[PDB]
RNA sequence: AUCUUGGUGGUAGUAGCAAAUAUUCAAAUGAGAACUUUGAAGACUGAAGUGGGGAAAGGUUCCACGUCAACAGCAGUUGGACGUGGGUUAGUCGAUCCUAAGAGAUGGGGAAGCUCCGUUUCAAAGGCCUGAUUUUAUGCAGGCCACCAUCGAAAGGGAAUC
RNA sequence: GCGGUUCUGACGUGCAAAUCGAUCGUCGAAUUUGGGUAUAGGGGCGAAAGACUAAUCGAACCAUCUAGUAGCUGGUUCCUG
RNA sequence: GGUUAUAUGCCGCCCGUCUUGAAACACGGACCAAGGAGUCUAACGUCUAUGCGAGUGUUUGGGUGUAAAACCCAUACGCGU
RNA sequence: UUGACCUCAAAUCAGGUAGGAGUACCCGCUGAACUUAAGCAUAUCAAUAAGCGGAGGAAAAGAAACCAACCGGGAUUGCCUUAGUAACGGCGAGUGAAGCGGCAAAAGCUCAAAUUUGAAAUCUGGUACCUUCGGUGCCCGAGUUGUAAUUUGGAGAGGGCAACUUUGGGGCCGUUCCUUGUCUAUGUUCCUUGGAACAGGACGUCAUAGAGGGUGAGAAUCCCGUGUGGCGAGGAGUGCGGUUCUUUGUAAAGUGCCUUCGAAGAGUCGAGUUGUUUGGGAAUGCAGCUCUAAGUGGGUGGUAAAUUCCAUCUAAAGCUAAAUAUUGGCGAGAGACCGAUAGCGAACAAGUACAGUGAUGGAAAGAUGAAAAGAACUUUGAAAAGAGAGUGAAAAAGUACGUGAA
RNA sequence: AAACUUUCAACAACGGAUCUCUUGGUUCUCGCAUCGAUGAAGAACGCAGCGAAAUGCGAUACGUAAUGUGAAUUGCAGAAUUCCGUGAAUCAUCGAAUCUUUGAACGCACAUUGCGCCCCUUGGUAUUCCAGGGGGCAUGCCUGUUUGAGCGUCAUUU
């Protein structure tokens, strides 16, 4: 059938490494099978199964990750936000919205209006 | 080329590989206008140019 | 006539479109009638086809035949029904590929998802 | 090549013309592009006019200055004169012009005309609530020709 | 000035082209200077330069740059026009102070040729138009 | 721009025993020593490349366009030209055919049809639906796959539901009185288009 | 258009398939044997070989089993062919290390610039020894010397196998 | 081994886009040669023949400018009046 | 009587081309299919048709639209006077 | 001796940043010749190709050291005009702009030069905390060789007098804009032909849907869509319409009169000369070298010079949407276009196979049938195959496959 | 007379024209703005039950996760038909990951699968040797930190 990441994600850090040996055990196993046998179609399943395990040890390491750097000024640039290399380097709306304050006295005094022609 | 560098080593191997006919089932495939290997190369015929 | 800028005329983007129509599009490229009792029952006039689905032939040599969707053969645009088959020369039988739009629905095959896109389409289920 | 009793010729072709020819077959597209263009421009700032207020002045050269048309902006004296600051005038849809100066009492006082029928011809919202709905008129241009 | 940089003085071709000595480049050496040190800080964006000395052999510039990573800059009203990507290598492209005097940036009826770049006005002036109506 | 000449072939010269057409060059391939550019070689160039700069849209001064219109207009009152042009009009009894107002605000295609039919356009409706042809020759490959007549041209003044009521009907169709079309009035260049005006439409005309 | 591409003739069953001394008998195999295999005979290369190994180059051609449509300018049961597999084992043999003619970064200087020069220079150009301390394998304790990257040989130099 | 004199021999739709046979020059050095390495196109290299520089040389090869220009050669497609 | 094949009488050089002169001992053509060469554009002359006429030209643009169409239009500008 | 300062270094020091690709269009640099002139050198081709550097969704230009000479216009760009004109030119061949006028789009502004001097009022970083495109404390640092506030010539500043006017920043909910999902008519009724009805005939139905496509032959009505309208989901963004919280104000801005002032960019401008370039002609711009200013000055005013006026701008510092470009990229819609020797080189495992040491060069090649129903079985033959039989509407469709010319 | 040669027809060849077709091209219009040191474009080598390609992907390898759809995929084999479901699929979507060796390509090299050094850790009696696992070490430039250099230079104190 198959593992289910639904059912992984309940799991533990040494669970996952536990059954993850299982499954490269598994996995062995079957590689020898299939010298012996014409078709061996079974081994499909256990090398998606080993990707899926591995997946999900990756996303807990990863979360696990993200809470320690929660809030700093400086995280691993794997968990930076990719966005595009020209959007990274653009200024932010912070930088983007100052104005001096002779501008900013300006813009109070004399804004755009609203009005109608009759 | 008996002492010959990995990396030549490595480009014949995937010739090696690469050297076999059309497998048969692809011809009953649906849809498939595939007749036989046409790149198929032969050391008497034509050389790898490394 | 269409009015919409986004939809298109042309031929030859239609043709492509079919043809090079992923699995999902083409479920629903290959619809079926209802049948007119059916129709009554459920209030809708066609359905995408599914394996299980009870069928008359409509059309063609097979025109009369019954029997039970045994496979929607999408990559070939082709449903095949269990019965309707072909007596070749050696003995074997292969079966023939009938299109949904010559088929009717005399009874579907029912489960939470087709009860709920017929109560999508307005029908009735009962 | 010279033969016959015809004009001289003057057809500048001994470039590589051909790289730089450009048909205009976009003329209608540009067209609906452009009326796109003023009715989502109008949207965006509605009720107020696509265009502003400009003066009247003399055309220049004895070859024009038999005409008036539409100039630049108003000047500086000319919005003092209406009651005006430019400061203001330029949010209230009136376009000033600081290099054009009245040396002509006749088309500064026409246009000093000019501002005090368009401050007579138009609803200021208040800068806050209130805002009743005024309908929005395109064209400054077609209301003070 | 700039020696033509061809083997043996041969051109190959016509004699008005035959001249390798009393050439002259058509940049300053001013923005010779500002694209050299635009190309050792890369990082930075040249904002300016100016004259500070010269012998017989070497003029000497000193050039001003900003740099558009500092947030001093980059939270400043006044300079963090200099942050747009428009700006990167202004000095290469000509847009710096002794760029649009040498490509004849100026209004006027001087500047005819090159007022609104000169590659550009020759190519709306070497354009035939044709409407669909002609 | 570029079919053709993509493609670093050089004639041979004389004394190879060929002709001198350039030739594509190298080896080890069916193309190697072919002919190559000129109009007369397979993969060539074709002579005198089409251009987009040919002349496509053609000027009329407007005054000549408007006599054209007035005629179209005339021609559609004379019952001979309207048989000829091949209009199913034997049986009606007067044209021009001015119709009531009420044409203008009908909104259903059903009703639509019913008016046309009740007013002698029943014979011309028929005509466009016994027309449909599938086209001779490669326009159907360019979506231009049928063919069928042009039916009656409705002319009204003001729309308020006509237009979209016609809109289905095949051969039919409509126009505001203002902005006649001489495509419409003479189809192929042929005077005597048959046309149902409404009343409000006749008095525009004046 | 000695036109372009493709196809096809007459020529014609014609020119021809004649260098390197040379073949023969029997059996086996096989639908079929001048040509395959075995045996018998007759000859040749004649050790500056048609023998036994390698370098460059090739890249599986090596070996087995199956096997003949095409290819081996006759033939073919045979094959460097076709199909399917098997097969290359290193502390000691090579590479790897060293420098050669040379190539080439850096410091610098040229050049609008792609880049060019130059190779130890008009540079603040490093990295070892020993004890400890027992805090530790880094600062500390001492000392010491400072030349100038790197690449460049499967025939040169070179640790070690029969 | 290196060369290439004569037969003006063979061959001359070849075994071969330079070969074959016989005859011949030289054969311990201004010798022959492998590999590495340097020199690149108005450039190289040359005991010098305008030789050689990948079957290309009194200026290589590749692409582009380029559909280069031609007072010159060849061609230029249905009928009747 | 037509057609067609043949026979008989008389007659009939191979086309294309350049040329004063080609059947030429002038050139291209073994054969067959398919492709294969005065085009489009800017600005013009004469002539003709058409509209309007001391004027004329709607289409840069604006308005409108059943939307690259059709329909409507101010100020200029061009040529003319 | 101890501690500064200045200048210069080192570190796998803390945090960043550049390079390469694409390259249709854009900003520069560099820069030909073929060609034309019936020869050819100046000229032309061309301020083009090739080469090099640098950007973006546009770029560049841009708020006059402008145009003018008028009754004056008023940033830039683009279109129509100006105009094949003024002018240049072996005054040959050829080349060739600008001002005004009509239009599209429209938008304006920032520094330097000023004593905060009764208060460096400014800013990077580190660190802790928080409501995190950031905020607040604290601490080092930068900075007086000058960081803030104030002012930019249209002005404006300092004093003095007199008056009234106008304001900030949040959430939340609709609309907007984009990206998506889903639902929304009517015959498979009869007859004929046919292998198949989607054909013909008959009788209907829907139509804001008779666009298009599929299905065993020409299908509005068999299927998907189309038309009309409805209902969802996910962002983005305050653009602006409502609501709610906090009211910034001893603050900020605007305005009249009097008075004193009014800082305004140098190896620049300008000049000579050299080269290049321009329609620019006793010199249009650019660049090298030499010379090198002024402050009622300086530039321009398309014939050099002196003298006298006048007119017009305010250089040598800076930013800025839109109208404009676009043989590239992404997403769409189309055509009196081509129809497998055509159309892209490439309808196909094509920039492939293949050639070349290399740069590079570079093909051919689409169609059985509705469906493989791709010929069981028999017989002759070593076999390939034949002959039958069979499948199919047809093998005069057998994969050497539509038609099947010469 | 036959053969032979020639001409025409029928049937059969050869060959692939013609006709009909078209998921391709071409041109015009409209809208949009998004590559890369957070390792791009491009390259090499790999990966499927049975593939040589094309296409997809990276030792998690014709894919893993997530979301939507709601039962396929199909050449065969195999699996599955609680398929009235946290659920089929060479499905669509796509926000999380994986991403060999490379390449601007960054420890040094590269006609080498060549040779280093540093930190943490495991094994072998191990600070120093050998091995395994993990993580690092390019250049220019900016701001800052730290450690310094120079009778460049101030004060102070010998
Ligand atoms: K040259
Ligand atoms: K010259
Ligand atoms: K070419
Ligand atoms: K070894
Ligand atoms: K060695
Ligand atoms: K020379
Ligand atoms: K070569
Ligand atoms: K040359
Ligand atoms: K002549
Ligand atoms: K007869
Ligand atoms: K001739
Ligand atoms: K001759
Ligand atoms: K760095
Ligand atoms: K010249
Ligand atoms: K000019
Ligand atoms: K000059
Ligand atoms: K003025
Ligand atoms: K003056
Ligand atoms: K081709
Ligand atoms: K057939
Ligand atoms: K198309
Ligand atoms: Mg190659
Ligand atoms: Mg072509
Ligand atoms: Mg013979
Ligand atoms: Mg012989
Ligand atoms: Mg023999
Ligand atoms: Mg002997
Ligand atoms: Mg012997
Ligand atoms: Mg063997
Ligand atoms: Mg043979
Ligand atoms: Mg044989
Ligand atoms: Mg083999
Ligand atoms: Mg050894
Ligand atoms: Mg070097
Ligand atoms: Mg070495
Ligand atoms: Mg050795
Ligand atoms: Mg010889
Ligand atoms: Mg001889
Ligand atoms: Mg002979
Ligand atoms: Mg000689
Ligand atoms: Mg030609
Ligand atoms: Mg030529
Ligand atoms: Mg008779
Ligand atoms: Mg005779
Ligand atoms: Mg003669
Ligand atoms: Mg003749
Ligand atoms: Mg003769
Ligand atoms: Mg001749
Ligand atoms: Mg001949
Ligand atoms: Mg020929
Ligand atoms: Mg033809
Ligand atoms: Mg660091
Ligand atoms: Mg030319
Ligand atoms: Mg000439
Ligand atoms: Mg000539
Ligand atoms: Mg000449
Ligand atoms: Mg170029
Ligand atoms: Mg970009
Ligand atoms: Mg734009
Ligand atoms: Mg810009
Ligand atoms: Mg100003
Ligand atoms: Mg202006
Ligand atoms: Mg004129
Ligand atoms: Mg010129
Ligand atoms: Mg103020
Ligand atoms: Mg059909
Ligand atoms: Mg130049
Ligand atoms: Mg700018
Ligand atoms: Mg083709
Ligand atoms: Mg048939
Ligand atoms: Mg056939
Ligand atoms: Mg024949
Ligand atoms: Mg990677």
């Amino acid at each position: 059938a198959g593992v289910k990441a639904y059912e992984l994600r309940t799991k533990s850090k040494e669970q996952l490494a536990s059954q993850l040996v299982d499954l490269k055990k598994e996995l062995a196993e079957l590689k020898v099978q299939k010298l012996s046998r014409p078709s061996l179609p079974k081994i499909k399943t256990v090398r998606k199964s080993i990707a899926c395990v591995l997946t999900v040890i990756n996303e807990q390491q990863r979360e696990a990750v993200r809470q320690l750097y929660k809030g700093k000024k400086y995280q691993p640039k794997d968990l930076r936000a990719k966005k595009t290399r020209a959007l990274r380097r653009a200024l932010t709306k912070f930088e983007a919205s100052q104005v001096t304050e002779k501008q900013r006295k300006k813009q109070i005094a004399f804004p755009q209006r609203k009005y109608a022609i009759k | 080329a008996a002492q010959k560098s990995f990396r030549i080593k490595q480009k014949m191997a995937k010739a090696k590989k690469q050297n076999r006919p059309l497998p048969q089932w692809i011809r009953l495939r649906t849809n498939n206008t595939i007749r036989y290997n046409a790149k198929r190369r032969n050391w008497r015929r034509t050389k790898m140019n490394i | 006539a269409k009015q919409s800028l986004d939809v298109s005329s042309d031929r030859r983007k239609a043709r492509k479109a079919y043809f090079t129509a992923p699995s999902s599009q083409r479920r629903v490229l290959l619809s079926a009638p209802l049948s007119k009792e059916l129709r009554a029952q459920y209030g809708i006039k066609a359905l995408p086809i599914r394996r299980d689905d009870e069928v008359l032939v409509v059309r063609g040599s097979k025109k009369g035949q019954e029997g039970k969707i045994s496979s929607v053969y999408r990559l070939k645009f082709a449903v095949q029904v269990d019965k309707v088959t072909k007596e070749k020369v050696n003995g074997a039988s292969v079966p023939i590929n009938l299109h949904p739009s010559k088929l009717v629905i005399t009874k579907l095959h029912l489960d939470k998802d087709r009860k709920a896109l017929i109560q999508r389409k307005g029908g009735k289920l009962e | 090549a010279i033969s016959k009793n015809l004009p001289i010729l003057k057809n500048h072709f001994r470039k590589h013309w051909q790289e730089r020819v450009k048909v205009h077959f976009d003329q209608a597209g540009k067209k609906v592009s452009r009326r796109n263009a003023r009715a989502t421009r109008a949207a965006k700032i509605a009720p107020r006019p696509l265009d502003l207020l400009r003066p009247v002045v003399r055309a220049p050269t004895v070859k024009y200055n038999r005409k008036v048309r539409a100039g630049r902006g108003f000047t500086l004296a000319e919005v003092k004169a209406a009651g005006l600051t430019a400061a203001y005038a330029r949010t209230i849809g009136i376009a000033v012009d600081h290099r054009r100066q009245n040396r002509n009492q006749e088309i500064f006082d026409a246009n000093v005309q000019r501002l005090k029928e368009y401050q007579s011809k138009i609803i200021v919202f208040p800068r806050n609530g209130k805002a009743p709905e005024a309908e929005q008129v395109l064209s400054a241009a077609a209301t003070f020709p | 000035n700039r020696k033509r940089p061809v083997p043996k003085g041969a051109t190959y071709g016509k004699p008005t082209n035959q001249g390798v000595n009393e050439l002259k480049y058509q940049r300053s050496l001013r923005a010779t200077a500002e694209e050299r040190v635009g190309r050792r800080a890369a990082n930075l964006r040249v904002l300016n330069s100016y004259w500070v000395n010269q012998d017989s052999t070497y003029k000497y510039f000193e050039v001003i740059l900003v740099d558009p990573q500092h947030k001093a800059i980059r939270r400043d009203a006044r300079y963090n026009w200099i942050c747009d990507p428009v700006h990167k290598h202004r000095e290469a492209r000509g847009l710096t102070a002794t760029g649009k005097k040498s490509r004849g940036i100026n209004k006027g009826h001087k500047f005819n040729n090159t007022k609104a770049g000169r590659r550009k006005t020759w190519k709306r002036q070497n354009t035939l138009s044709l409407w669909r109506y002609r | 721009e570029k079919a053709g000449h993509q493609t670093s072939a050089e004639s041979w010269g004389t004394g190879r025993a060929v002709a001198r057409i350039p030739r594509v060059g190298g080896g080890g391939t069916g193309r190697s020593g072919q002919g190559a550019f000129g109009n007369m070689c397979r993969g060539g160039r074709m002579f005198a490349p089409t251009k987009t700069w040919r002349k496509w849209n053609v000027k009329v001064n407007h005054n000549e366009k408007r006599y054209a219109t007035a005629s179209a207009i005339a021609a559609t009152a004379v019952a001979s030209l309207v048989l000829a042009r091949g209009h199913r009009v034997e049986k009606i009894p007067e044209i021009p055919l001015v119709v009531s107002t009420d044409l203008e605000s009908i909104q259903k295609t059903k009703e639509a049809v019913a008016a046309l039919k009740a007013v002698g356009a029943h014979s011309d409706l028929l005509k466009v639906l016994k027309s449909k042809k599938l086209r001779a020759g490669k326009g159907k490959y360019r979506n231009r796959r049928w063919t069928q007549r042009r039916g009656p041209l409705v002319v009204y003044a003001e729309d308020n539901g006509i237009v979209k009521a016609l809109r289905n009907v095949p051969g039919v169709e409509t126009a505001n009185v203002a902005s006649l079309n001489l495509l419409q009035l003479a189809p192929g260049a042929h005077l005597g288009r048959f046309v149902i005006w409404t009343e409000a439409a006749f008095t525009k005309l004046d």
